[PDB]
């Protein structure tokens, strides 16, 4: 999943940008990706609850 | 840039480009000294 | 604020390439001539 931004490849960002805006862009990718496995870390304690 | 005879200045040539893979490097070998103004692109980071 | 210490580096390019002096650019001086690293922090003052 993009997440929001352009691309939802990580390498094609850092290599098709700079890394002004491309740091932008994988700030957003990282905490998408981090915000999903806490959800899903957050429904197996209640599972295993 | 191997004509025999190139068009006079008033008369200038006109040549359209396109749907050609161009290596612009050659273009070094013209001469020991000559001219390479480029306007608006590094001459060197014209392969990518 | 005020800083550790402060390095002052002095040049002269032509007009087109003054975008080139900047983190993450990519040409001929910033290849082969002058690289700046991806986390600068400072100024740069350029005038004609």
């Amino acid at each position: 999943s993009k997440f929001g931004a352009i691309s939802s490849v990580l390498n094609d960002i850092f290599s098709r940008l700079d890394p002004p805006e491309a740091e932008v862009q994988i700030d957003r990718l990282i905490t998408g990706r981090l915000q999903s496995l806490q959800t899903y870390v957050t429904q197996q304690l209640i599972r295993a609850a | 840039f191997n004509a025999t005879r190139f068009a006079s200045v008033y008369a200038w040539n006109r040549k359209r480009i396109s749907n050609c893979v161009a290596d612009y490097s050659v273009l070094y070998n013209l001469a020991p000294f000559f001219t390479f103004k480029c306007y608006g692109v590094s001459p060197t980071k014209l392969n990518d | 604020l005020c800083f550790t210490n402060v390095y002052a580096d002095s040049f002269v390019i032509r007009g087109d390439e003054v975008r080139q002096i900047a983190p993450g650019q990519t040409g001929n001086i910033a290849d082969y001539n002058y690289k700046l690293p991806d986390d600068f922090t400072g100024c740069v003052i350029a005038w004609n």
